[PDB]
Order: structure tokens, then sequence, then C-alpha cells
């Protein structure tokens, strides 16, 4: 279709997992 | 070809993390640790919009098929869409754990595939805000990463003891499998699975520190728990080097990887496997991303906050 290449110059949803821990650290940022 | 000197970086002030080009390589996302979104104009490397995308650090960032659209994820576990003409916020979503990564259908941009730490990976679908866990094998708990193939057919899946899983992306059926194993035939996690913009070949990276290459249509015909043997096992034998991210060029004939330890990019030629060169960014500064454009043998990668661009000038 049409597509954009040149660059000229809200609702949140939770999404709940099983079993998945609350205490993680991103890798970028150290760990738990 | 591929690039061959060191050839100027995009200055910024906010600190770059993460960059990835658009389908056509007019475009660079830079994901920065302020929260913001940096979009150069790659042709001139002038900036062309900033976006103010989230609190914390922007840690992944994927463009849409169509060039419209940007997905993000912050190290807060958040992940949004974006109009990039606009730069509102289509909608957010929010995960238990960080997110290890986000990925765009490549010919479906209303799915995006989300891995979450620690979680199996997750398909959201955008027009109705729903999400499928997606299988996992050996335990539920281990991180897991992974990748759409080219098309977008399969999804491929490593977890932490080295068993890659392909599943067809719409009915989620299983139809190969495979287990990375040592020299010692031990475990080792599956760190990253990437692939190539042209054909059907993809790498794997692992804990012990060998990119492993192989051909799609070989995983397929080997089956569920098949051992099929990589093209290519790329190492460096000397240093020991981990690999923080590797990168196909956009023919797929050569590989790219940043090494976790020095400032450097080493390149291979796909097919024979030979190192062709590396590339030595400032010592003492460490790589946290790197990215092959994907016409020109031009490589973007990023160190203490900077991008710097490598170019055969």
């Amino acid at each position: 279709s049409k597509a954009l290449l040149y660059l000229p110059i809200p609702k949140t949803t939770n999404i709940e997992l099983q079993g998945v821990p609350n205490d993680e650290v991103h890798p970028l940022l150290g760990v738990k | 070809n591929y690039p061959e000197e060191a050839d100027g970086t995009l200055d910024c002030i906010s600190m770059a993390l993460t960059c990835t080009f658009n389908r056509w390589g007019t475009l660079l996302a830079v994901g920065c640790n302020d929260g913001r979104i940096v979009i150069w104009d790659f042709l001139t490397r002038g900036i062309a919009k900033i976006i103010s995308a989230h609190i914390h650090p922007v840690c992944s960032l994927c463009w849409s098929r169509d060039g419209h659209k940007l997905v993000s994820a912050s190290t807060d576990n958040i992940v949004s869409q974006w109009d990039v003409l606009s730069g509102d916020c289509d909608q957010r979503f929010r995960f238990p754990s960080p997110i290890l990564k986000v990925q765009y259908h490549p010919r479906d941009q209303n799915k995006v595939l989300v891995c979450p730490m620690k979680s199996a990976p997750v398909m959201l679908t955008l027009s109705d805000s729903k999400h499928v866990v997606l299988p996992v094998d050996d335990d539920s708990d281990l991180n897991v990463v992974a990748s759409f193939d080219r098309r977008g057919e399969y999804i491929y899946t490593g977890n932490a003891k080295g068993k890659i899983l392909v599943l067809k992306t719409d009915s989620q059926d299983l139809v190969a499998s495979f287990r990375v194993t040592t020299g010692t035939s031990n475990t080792t996690a599956i760190k990253s699975i990437e692939f190539a913009r042209k054909g059907s070949c993809f790498l794997i990276n692992t804990a012990d520190r060998i990119i492993r290459v192989y051909d799609g249509r070989e995983i397929l015909t080997c089956g569920r728990d098949g051992e099929p043997e990589p093209m290519q096992k790329l190492q460096d034998l000397v240093n020991r080097t981990p690999w923080k991210k590797c990168c196909f060029s956009g023919d797929g004939e050569y590989i790219v990887a940043g090494s976790a330890r020095q400032h450097a990019l080493y390149i291979w030629e796909k097919s024979i496997g030979n190192l062709v060169k590396i590339l030595h960014g400032t010592r003492g500064e460490l790589l946290l991303d790197v990215a092959w454009h994907p016409v020109r043998p031009i490589i973007a990668s990023i160190s203490s906050g900077v991008v710097s661009i490598w170019a055969q000038n």
C-alpha cells in the first residue's frame, strides 16, 4: 500500500500473566 | 559490501540505548534513557522528530511494515504504539515484568510479539487489545526470547536451556524444535534470534559465545526434536568474546556482531564464515546495540549514549 519514508519536520490495557514475578529488573539496568 | 571506517556520530543530548531502521533505511529510530524516541532523517543525519514516549529508559523499538507506526517498550514494563506522523500514542499496555523485546509481525502490523522477562512470549492484537500467551517448553519460568521469521509465517522461540521451538504463527502448532548444546553437552541459554531480511537464514546467539547460523528451510525439514547442523559457528577463539547483539546485512550475505566486552564490531561473510573486518570504537566504552542498514554497507552502533556510524567512506 502506501508507505512513510520521509518525515518532513491513551487507552491502557493491563496484561496479567500467571506466575510471572513482579520484582525483576531489566538487564540494561541491573539484576534482581 | 560492508563498512570499514568510522564515519561520524549522530549527535543528540538524549542518551541512546537502542536503535532500528525502517524498512527502506530512510529513518533511524533511537530509543533513549530519558524515555524519548529520537527519529533521524538518516539520509541527511538530521533529527526529524522527537517523541516523549516513556518516563523510564526505552529498551526496544520496532517499525511497522508501512513505516507509519513505531512500537516501543520501556524498562518499567510498558509497551506503546506511536503514530509517527502525529507523535500521538495509539495505545498502551502494562506487563508484569520488564520487556526484553517487541516486534511487529512483519506482514501484519496489527500484531505485536512481546517477550517479557521470566514469561512465555505474548502476542498482542492491537485492533481489540487482546493477548495470547504462546506455548513454552521445559519450564514455565525461564527467560524466553522470540522472533518472527522473515515473512512472519513462523515464530522461533529460544529459552534459557537452549530449546528452540518453531511455531506456526497463525495456529501456534509446533512444527519443529531442537536443543542447542555445547561441546560438553551442557545446555546453553539462547540470548537472541535474528533473521535476515532476504532469504531464509537466521542466527542464534547463545551464552557459550558462539553465533550459530542456520537455514530455516533445513530447520523445518528436521522436524520436532531434530538435530540440525549449523551452517556456520562464529566465535573469537582467542578472546572468547561474548556477543551483545548480532545483525545480518540487508542481503543476508554478512553478519555483524557487537562484543559485550570491548567496543568492537566483528563482521563475517555468512556463506564462507570468514572474518572480514573488525571495527574498533573508542576504547573503554560498552556497546549496547548494533543495526545494519537494510540497503547499504552502513552500520549503526550505540555506546556511551551516542550512535556511531560506520561506512565504506
